[PDB]
RNA sequence: AGAAGGUGCGCCGGCUAGGGUGAAGGAUUUACUCCGUAAGCUCUGGCUGGUCGAAGAUACCAGGCCGCUGCGACUGUUUA
RNA sequence: UUACCACGGAGUGAUUCAUGACUGGGGUGAAGUCGUAACAAGGUAGCCGUAGGGGAACCUGCGGCUGGAUC
RNA sequence: AGUUGGUGGGGUAAAGGCCUACCAAGGCGACGAUCCGUAACUGGUCUGAGAGGAUGAUCAGUCACACUGGAACUGAGACACGGUCCAGACUCCUACGGGAGGCAGCAGUGGGGAAUAUUGGACAAUGGGCGAAAGCCUGAUCCAGCCAUGCCGCGUGUGUGAAGAAGGUCUUCGGAUUGUAAAGCACUUUAAGUUGGGAGGAAGGGCAGUAAGUUAAUACCUUGCUGUUUUGACGUUACCAACAGAAUAAGCACCGGCUAACUUCGUGCCAGCAGCCGCGGUAAUACGAAGGGUGCAAGCGUUAAUCGGAAUUACUGGGCGUAAAGCGCGCGUAGGUGGUUCAGCAAGUUGGAUGUGAAAUCCCCGGGCUCAACCUGGGAACUGCAUCCAAAACUACUGAGCUAGAGUACGGUAGAGGGUGGUGGAAUUUCCUGUGUAGCGGUGAAAUGCGUAGAUAUAGGAAGGAACACCAGUGGCGAAGGCGACCACCUGGACUGAUACUGACACUGAGGUGCGAAAGCGUGGGGAGCAAACAGGAUUAGAUACCCUGGUAGUCCACGCCGUAAACGAUGUCGACUAGCCGUUGGGAUCGAUCUUAGUGGCGCAGCUAACGCGAUAAGUCGACCGCCUGGGGAGUACGGC
């Protein structure tokens, strides 16, 4: 581009558009657990992965994904939310918090257990 | 059009040094004089001539030294399109003073270590190494 | 499409602007002629007050309007 | 008593959000059904514009290109 | 449409359509008015080598607001944050007649949220209001409370200690590792704990005397000094000393590559992991544990967000033949840019001086808190703006020039350049007529179809429509699309030679304006051949195709519309330079040869390119202007305008 051609017309920014659109410029959400389900990766991926739909305080309605081995959700369950995309399912945009809200953590894991809200063993 | 005659002249002298001539002939003005005048102070040329006959032509002969040309880089700066200006304190250097930026001042048309010797800034035509 | 809807309108004063007709005068083609005319008569307006009543297009006269659809393009014709 | 004016009324438009029986295409999916259109001269050389036709990929006419093999 | 200007008048602390009555028809706008969305601004902050990008918490300056909408009064100052009046929404009291309220002041509550604290102390210090002075008030302020929220600092011990203890883990069963790590032995008491000392934040106020000045006066009063008395929320201050003892005080993430750190045991496309590549289906250094190790450390990880890396919007500092990307082609408006001499001017440009650019912050040299964070002195900086002085190379402006760009006048050359009429020959088809008789046609092979109602072939005549063999060429002309029979008429441009003339009159070009293959559309003609649609026959598993026999729109003409193509050299226009060789179409010169122009082709040195390849008809070296690109799909699609 000339000078002249850019004098009438400067180069303009590009915006990069958020991968969390729910949860607008927040760290964590809550959310009521409208049902929990659990479904199928894609296709190089064999699997059951376990996934909650929630309605948020914003009134957006997403999918999040329960991380660790069992969990204790149902109907009902209020629960957080914090970004983080599932790259196997597709739709899946964030994750559900272990150990806050009524998710209570997974049971007897003892390496890297704050990821998962489990306390010392001690 | 020929909008700008400075870089006509740069780019016949950059394209008959690189063609191994002698000789580079094209018209006049009182422009290209000094600049010719000052590339013959600073030994990067042999010697300029103008020609009498109301069309004057001027010509340049070239240095070789080497097997390689004296004049390796030669680039306008300040062309019809931008119009450069600069201050003393932002006269640009190039290849740190080895080589010369023609700068044309209140003073006349000299090279930038000149100027800042008068400490005159203006507007840079072109730089040569 | 007069879509829809709205505002003013009586009477008495003050100031003010135009048109038609038309004495006297002037011209020459001297007469069933041309120009032009003060008053009078007549027709259009403008902005400013005041005043009465419950109500001033006061009586007679004098369109109700709008939104979706079927049929037939329209004005016309037909079972006295 | 007049002038200015907030609230509030009446009529008719513009614009912008959410929602709507029912509809049109798109994307993503898994060992589904029908064909084989392209890639080799892909077995009728392929594409481009336009028109008609057909379950579908597509076929045919008219003009154009080589980003076409043998020679 | 008080809209823009003028006059007279009113009004204000003050200029002014601020207001009013007349007069005029003006004012703003592609240098973006009006309208829609969003948002207090700045000093600054964070990132970045810088240029930039993002952003206005805390602190400071300005502005606006005080339940919602109006209005004024009092006042030096208000359209008034704990004032007045009017109206509204929402709460509440009531003895039922009748009134009150405004935490976006400090604490505090409910609510919303992922999320942000005490109904604390004192006016001792600095300020503010009143008073003359004591003094009174002050949720400003100074201090405390809570919270790893951040930055900084310090602890959780130190030395010796090999049977290389016991246990765990691995193993080739020898051993290795945890590991001087532990135990044992000997030291020290930071911080916290207890006790005793102990500044600085303090200036002043009251009383008495003394000395000056004040007048008219040793009085009252103001001021100096002396002596006495009196003041602290913080506060059990900072700090200092003594006492006992190692006692009171380590966790989090990771270990396949990117990326420092590896082996076992469980599980078997499960359970699961995951920032990107990707691991898991019977020996998993990637899942879950255990031993070992690596990073940080009162913190460690995850999520959200900004900049960087990203030269990935490229001014610095990118591209467009084939990866995304040159408008189908011209003409031209605003704009951008401008061949060459003088002379002037001083807007741009350069240098200097002066004023300003708040403080704080960032940077340098210092000074204090035991260090640091923190506080603080001076400087530097604030790259900007404004006014004067000086210079004249370049750009701009003004006057006069010049002929190298552009154009005009005069003879010739070539050409399917365009338009309107007329006329030719070959051939196909159809109709009529003669001879003649059993096939014709078509295919890979067939069949449909045409034939004894006499076909095909053959001879003569007639009608009509369309295209223009041979010339014909890497040939020509045209802005592109495109343009081939011959002749006449009208008409544009280009090449070519000399002289004369004008004297920069030029290039490009957002918008706009036209020309623009074929197919298609409208009205009216025409219709031989060909031929979408369509009918029939074949092929085939099927054949809505390829093949065959027919065949309508259309193809042709006149006028109008449509605006598209692999409209392509996939290469914008204009100008200047850079080794050569072989053709060819027009035209010139000099003596078949040599030179020189304007086109059209084939190779090729430098140079360029990722490579292919381009290479005087650049995709090389450079200038001027315009158009366009920013991962693939969705999609050149939806909505809106035309
Ligand atoms: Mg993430
Ligand atoms: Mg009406
Ligand atoms: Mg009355
Ligand atoms: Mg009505
Ligand atoms: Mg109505
Ligand atoms: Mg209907
Ligand atoms: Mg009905
Ligand atoms: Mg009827
Ligand atoms: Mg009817
Ligand atoms: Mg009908
Ligand atoms: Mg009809
Ligand atoms: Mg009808
Ligand atoms: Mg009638
Ligand atoms: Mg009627
Ligand atoms: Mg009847
Ligand atoms: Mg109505
Ligand atoms: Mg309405
Ligand atoms: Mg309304
Ligand atoms: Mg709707
Ligand atoms: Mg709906
Ligand atoms: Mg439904
Ligand atoms: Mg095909
Ligand atoms: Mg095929
Ligand atoms: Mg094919
Ligand atoms: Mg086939
Ligand atoms: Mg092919
Ligand atoms: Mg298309
Ligand atoms: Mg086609
Ligand atoms: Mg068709
Ligand atoms: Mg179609
Ligand atoms: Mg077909
Ligand atoms: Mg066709
Ligand atoms: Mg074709
Ligand atoms: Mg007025
Ligand atoms: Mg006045
Ligand atoms: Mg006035
Ligand atoms: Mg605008
Ligand atoms: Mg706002
Ligand atoms: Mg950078
Ligand atoms: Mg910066
Ligand atoms: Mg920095
Ligand atoms: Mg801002
Ligand atoms: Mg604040
Ligand atoms: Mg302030
Ligand atoms: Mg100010
Ligand atoms: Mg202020
Ligand atoms: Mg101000
Ligand atoms: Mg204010
Ligand atoms: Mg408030
Ligand atoms: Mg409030
Ligand atoms: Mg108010
Ligand atoms: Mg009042
Ligand atoms: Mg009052
Ligand atoms: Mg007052
Ligand atoms: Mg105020
Ligand atoms: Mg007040
Ligand atoms: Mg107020
Ligand atoms: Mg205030
Ligand atoms: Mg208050
Ligand atoms: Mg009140
Ligand atoms: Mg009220
Ligand atoms: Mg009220
Ligand atoms: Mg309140
Ligand atoms: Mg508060
Ligand atoms: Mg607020
Ligand atoms: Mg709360
Ligand atoms: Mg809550
Ligand atoms: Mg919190
Ligand atoms: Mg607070
Ligand atoms: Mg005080
Ligand atoms: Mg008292
Ligand atoms: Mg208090
Ligand atoms: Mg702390
Ligand atoms: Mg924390
Ligand atoms: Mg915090
Ligand atoms: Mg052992
Ligand atoms: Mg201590
Ligand atoms: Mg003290
Ligand atoms: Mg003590
Ligand atoms: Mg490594
Ligand atoms: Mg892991
Ligand atoms: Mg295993
Ligand atoms: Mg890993
Ligand atoms: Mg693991
Ligand atoms: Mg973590
Ligand atoms: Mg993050
Ligand atoms: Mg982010
Ligand atoms: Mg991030
Ligand atoms: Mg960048
Ligand atoms: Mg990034
Ligand atoms: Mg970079
Ligand atoms: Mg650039
Ligand atoms: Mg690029
Ligand atoms: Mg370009
Ligand atoms: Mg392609
Ligand atoms: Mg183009
Ligand atoms: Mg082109
Ligand atoms: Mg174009
Ligand atoms: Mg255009
Ligand atoms: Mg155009
Ligand atoms: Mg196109
Ligand atoms: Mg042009
Ligand atoms: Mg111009
Ligand atoms: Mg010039
Ligand atoms: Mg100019
Ligand atoms: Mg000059
Ligand atoms: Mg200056
Ligand atoms: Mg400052
Ligand atoms: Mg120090
Ligand atoms: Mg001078
Ligand atoms: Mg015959
Ligand atoms: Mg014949
Ligand atoms: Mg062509
Ligand atoms: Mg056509
Ligand atoms: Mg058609
Ligand atoms: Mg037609
Ligand atoms: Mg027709
Ligand atoms: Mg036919
Ligand atoms: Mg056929
Ligand atoms: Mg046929
Ligand atoms: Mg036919
Ligand atoms: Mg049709
Ligand atoms: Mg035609
Ligand atoms: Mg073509
Ligand atoms: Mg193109
Ligand atoms: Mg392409
Ligand atoms: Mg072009
Ligand atoms: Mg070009
Ligand atoms: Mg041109
Ligand atoms: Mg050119
Ligand atoms: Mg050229
Ligand atoms: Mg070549
Ligand atoms: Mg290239
Ligand atoms: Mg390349
Ligand atoms: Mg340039
Ligand atoms: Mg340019
Ligand atoms: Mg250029
Ligand atoms: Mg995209
Ligand atoms: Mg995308
Ligand atoms: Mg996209
Ligand atoms: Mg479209
Ligand atoms: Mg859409
Ligand atoms: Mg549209």
């Amino acid at each position: 581009a000339t000078i002249n051609q850019l004098v009438r017309k400067p180069r303009k920014r590009m915006v990069d558009k958020s991968d969390v659109p729910a949860l607008q410029n927040c760290p964590q959400r809550r959310g009521v657990c409208t049902r929990v389900y659990t479904t199928t990766p894609k296709k190089p991926n064999s699997a059951l992965r376990k996934v909650c739909r929630v309605r948020l305080t914003n009134g957006f309605e997403v999918s999040s994904y329960i991380g660790g081995e069992g969990h204790n959700l149902q109907e009902h369950s209020v629960v957080l939310i914090r970004g983080g995309r599932v790259k196997d399912l597709p739709g899946v945009r964030y994750h559900t918090v272990r150990g806050s809200l009524d998710t209570s953590g997974v049971k007897d894991r003892k390496q890297g257990r704050s990821k998962y809200g489990a306390k010392r063993p001690k | 059009s020929m909008q700008d005659p400075l870089a006509d002249m740069l780019t016949r002298i950059r394209n008959a040094q690189m063609a191994e001539k002698t000789v580079v002939s094209m018209p006049s003005s009182k422009l290209k004089a000094a600049v010719a005048k000052v590339l013959k102070d600073e030994g990067y040329i042999a010697d300029f001539q103008i020609s009498s006959e109301v069309k004057p032509q001027l010509s340049i002969e070239l240095k070789y030294f080497e097997g390689k040309p004296v004049i390796e880089e030669v680039k306008r700066i300040s062309r019809p399109g931008l119009r450069q200006y600069k201050s003393v304190e932002q006269l640009p250097k190039v290849r740190g003073g080895l080589g010369v930026s023609i700068v044309s001042t209140n003073k006349g048309v000299m090279t930038d270590r000149a100027a800042r010797a008068a400490g005159v800034g203006g507007e840079v035509l072109c730089t040569v190494f």
